[PDB]
RNA sequence: UAUACCGCCAUCUUCAGCAAACCCUGAUGAAGGCUACAAAGUAAGCGCAAGUACCCACGUAAAGACGUUAGGUCAAGGUGUAGCCC
């Protein structure tokens, strides 16, 4: 009955079933969800079964200067509103529900090649948007309670660059998706680190290294060669701002010590100005393209050294037999010259 | 447009940038490396297949020896050697097509 | 460009405003500034600036000590005169009522309570959005009670805010921007500091006020 | 644990004004009545009446002006004469505000045989008194 | 169909903790953040508490959050889903 009706709020939570069983522990339901609604939004308050014209709130109360009256909206007059009002229901629900279309990164049902945009502006005011942002993994952590048992928090890793030798890496833990990356994304902004290069595309020299069981071998290499690394690497250089290198990953693969080493790596690489002030030698460079010319790269600052360095034989020098095979040439493998993706 | 006007035209620039033509474009494939040979051809019977290269898409374009500054897109102006076409996300018959005109 | 013209003009010259008139290794050994704790007590990075041992007791070496005594007391000065905040710390409680004092005859702002946790990182939300936080600080006692690095230079060292303080036989000097090798815990030693701290910033501070006068007129 | 006129406690993101922020045994305590008659008095009668007659004014005067209330109304009944007091948002046309506050009066008096008059306040928007 | 729920209550509770939002430690891991003659924690807010009712300020009532028991109730009432719709 009309005394049994009710508000619509306590209908919409008994009928979505929010909470109460279903949504606590995580157990949820088989991609099942009741899409909220408002009915009193859409229609007018005016109109009915009965098309009474209303000067008061249907029609304008005054037309040409003359009090309207009350009259009757024929039945095609109202058969006519209704339909119209049922295309605008049917569209109102298209609009409604649509696809979602965010970029495919790494793979579907990823989060790796996805940015969130550039950080927030700051409270004093410091606005971020050379800054570009992007989510390395996501994974659902879970720790038990003592009352509630299993609490799930999502952890997220982000990483944030200018394109132009400037970046920072954090992560976020939070209950919700959304204020992770939140969270995550500001501590990057705030911790940030810088590395120089040595064209605007490459680092200054090739660093094998290791970092918690994470052994990385990067490899310095000309222009045109592409970046042909891990998906990860290849998503930070980007940000960086450097087009091309190699890089190999061996050991473990556990990308938050991978990035916590090569930051490491690239922040330890010196720069070739700092080498020339520290030997007192000007560095001269010779590539394939250019013939037998010495190209100087830097000089020192200081005064040059007069006695020039011995000549160095045989030297007592650790590498990879990896490298060494490579070389010989007598290596062989389908899996390592593959024509991958673009870059 | 017969012509290679299309290409200075206000339209190519708003509709790509400063960018190269193949770097819009991306692949859907199998997992992990795509494949080794891209499609055949991106048009059959006078109908175009889903996802189809940007070349191929944009029938206003055309594959001309005259078009430079549109044949040196791919082909790296660091390096003379040209991109194979898993790299520039176009098939393989627009792409000898394109290796012909280039040469 | 003048206002950039007067800020950079102190740079040039060394010693600028005369802050050698203050030291010298005579007060610095009456005051028993070259003391140091035992051998025990000894630092790896402490270890350069020990001019000898003597009885299980390390001893500092004094031109290193009057070097960066001079380089701290220009910083400051050049921060004084640019009106660079300062703020000062000694967690000893043998001289917080000195030094606060000698604080008040500077003009200058110190904290010898307590430190609580992330009052430099978390400022903002602990005051307000729009605060400026301190540009320099320094310390008289740089280890705590517990024999402990204060947090104050590890939050220095990460908001990039430069720290002068006095290094003891104990202390880390790593972080340390112009480490001052000396006694933390002779009353001597610490009054001496605090009387060349009250001069030398007194100094900056008039010597602005001449020169913006000086401005004014011309 | 009791659930009776309150709201659950939120993040922080949940506009709650006095009377459904405070919960029911706060009554007369720390809040008022929506209603003010004598039926629930001693030597009175009717008051089912009352009760059910002022619950199907709400709900009407609610299902009427919607949209545009904010919080619960205040009655008044002084012996003959009934007195209705809202409070309002500013969105629709004074126009509608008259033309429907005088067609629910008309009809109020008209089934209830009884004398009505009802005043409505304005707000830009509800009145906030805590976020929970 | 209480294993969709709203609404309403038992339970620990004859508890006192629960916590948005920041910072820090752990090599930037799950996680932790306590030493007052003080060593990294700061805290919105809720609850407790306080005040209010009875004869007081004690006492009794009232109140008693986050959450466990897919706790009980589609039979207070309504409602999602599945059915009867001679
Ligand atoms: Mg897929
Ligand atoms: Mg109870
Ligand atoms: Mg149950
Ligand atoms: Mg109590
Ligand atoms: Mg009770
Ligand atoms: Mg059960
Ligand atoms: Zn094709
Ligand atoms: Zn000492």
């Amino acid at each position: 009955s009309f005394f049994t009706k009710l508000t619509a709020d306590e209908l919409w939570k008994g009928a979505l079933a929010e909470t109460g069983a279903g949504a606590k522990k995580g157990r949820g339901k088989r991609t099942k969800k009741k899409k909220r609604k408002d009915l009193n939004r859409g229609q007018i308050i005016g109109e009915g079964r009965y098309g009474f014209l209303w000067p008061g709130l249907n029609v304008p109360l005054m037309k040409n200067g003359a009090v309207q009256t009350i009259a009757q909206r024929s039945k095609e007059e109202q058969e006519k509103v209704e339909a119209d009002m049922i295309q605008q229901r049917e569209e109102w629900d298209r609009k409604k529900k649509m696809k979602v279309k965010r970029e495919r990164g790494w793979s579907g049902n990823s989060w790796g090649g996805i940015s969130l945009g550039p950080p927030d502006p700051g409270p004093c005011g410091e606005t971020y948007e050379d800054f570009d942002t992007r989510i390395l993994e996501v994974r659902n952590v879970f720790t038990m309670t003592a009352k509630e048992g299993r609490k799930k928090s999502i952890r997220v890793l982000v990483a944030v660059g200018n394109g132009k030798g400037a970046a920072g890496f954090s992560i976020g833990k939070a209950t919700d998706r959304m204020d992770a990356f939140r969270k995550a994304k500001n501590r990057a902004v705030h911790h940030l680190h810088y590395i120089e290069r040595y064209e605007d595309h490459t680092i200054f020299h090739d660093i094998s290294l290791r970092f918690k069981r994470t052994h990385i071998k990067m490899k310095k290499q000309p222009k045109g060669y592409g970046l042909r690394c891990h998906r990860a690497i290849i998503t930070i250089c980007r940000l960086i701002g450097i087009k091309d290198m190699y890089a190999k990953v061996s050991g473990s693969i556990n990308m938050l010590s991978l990035t916590q080493g090569l930051f490491r790596g690239l922040s330890r690489q010196e720069t070739h100005q700092q080498l020339a002030d520290k030997k007192g030698l000007h560095v001269v460079e010779i590539r394939e393209e250019c013939g037998p010319l010495p190209i100087v790269v830097a000089s020192p600052r200081g005064p040059l050294r007069k006695d020039p360095e011995p000549e160095d034989e045989v030297p007592d020098v650790k590498l990879d037999w990896e490298d060494v095979k490579t070389a010989q040439g007598m290596k062989r493998s389908v899996w390592s010259n593959l024509k991958r993706a673009a870059t | 447009d017969e012509p290679w006007k299309y290409l200075e035209s206000e339209e190519y620039q708003e509709r790509y940038g400063s960018r190269p033509v193949w770097a819009d474009y991306r692949r859907n494939h199998k997992g992990g490396v795509p494949p080794q040979r891209t499609r055949k051809t991106c048009i059959r019977r006078n109908k175009v297949v889903g996802n189809p290269c940007p070349i191929c898409r944009d029938h206003k374009l055309h594959v001309d020896f005259r078009n430079v500054k549109l044949l040196e897109q791919f082909v790296c102006a660091h390096t003379g050697i040209i991109f194979y076409a898993p790299y520039t996300g176009v098939c393989v018959k627009q792409h000898k097509r394109l290796t012909q005109a280039i040469q | 460009d003048f206002n950039d013209k007067i800020l950079n003009e102190p740079l040039k010259h060394s010693d600028f405003f005369n802050v050698k008139e203050l030291f010298s290794v005579r007060s610095l050994f009456d005051a028993r500034v070259h003391l140091g704790h035992k051998a025990g007590c000894r630092h790896r990075f402490m270890e350069p600036y020990i001019f000898g041992s003597r009885l299980d007791h390390d001893i500092i070496d004094l031109e290193q000590t009057a070097t960066h005594l001079q380089l701290a007391l220009n910083f400051t000065a050049h921060m004084a005169y640019r009106k660079g905040i300062i703020l000062f710390i000694s967690r000893n409680r043998q001289f917080s009522y000195l030094i606060e004092n000698m604080a008040r005859d500077c003009g200058e702002y110190a904290h010898t309570r307590y430190f609580r946790g992330g009052m430099l990182t978390n400022a903002r939300l602990l005051f307000g959005p729009t605060v400026r936080l301190p540009d320099l600080i320094i310390f008289l006692h740089t280890l705590n009670n517990i024999f402990e690095p204060h947090v104050a230079v590890r939050d220095a060292a990460k908001m990039n805010i430069p720290t002068v303080g006095i290094v003891d036989t104990n202390c880390n000097p790593c972080l340390i921007t112009y480490p001052v090798p000396g006694n933390d815990d002779s009353p001597l030693a610490v009054h001496l500091y605090c009387r060349l701290f009250q001069t030398a910033i007194t100094r900056a501070k008039e010597k602005r006020q001449q020169v913006e006068a000086l401005y004014r007129l011309q | 644990k009791n659930r009776a006129a309150r709201v659950r406690v939120s993040k922080g993101d949940k506009p709650v004004t006095y009377e459904e922020a405070h919960a029911p045994h706060y009554i007369a305590h720390r809040k008022g009545w929506l209603s003010l008659h004598t039926g629930n008095l001693d030597g009175e009668d009717h008051a089912a009446e009352r009760t059910v007659e002022d619950v199907f004014l709400r709900k009407f005067m609610w299902g009427t002006f919607p949209g545009c209330l904010a919080d619960q109304l205040v009655l008044k009944r002084r012996g003959n004469q009934l007195e209705i007091c809202a409070v309002v948002l500013r969105q629709l046309s004074p126009h509608k505000y008259y033309f429907l506050v005088g067609y629910s009066e008309t009809l109020l008096s008209y089934f209830y045989k009884c004398p009505v008059r009802l005043h409505l306040q304005t707000v830009p928007s509800k009145v906030v008194y805590k976020y929970l």
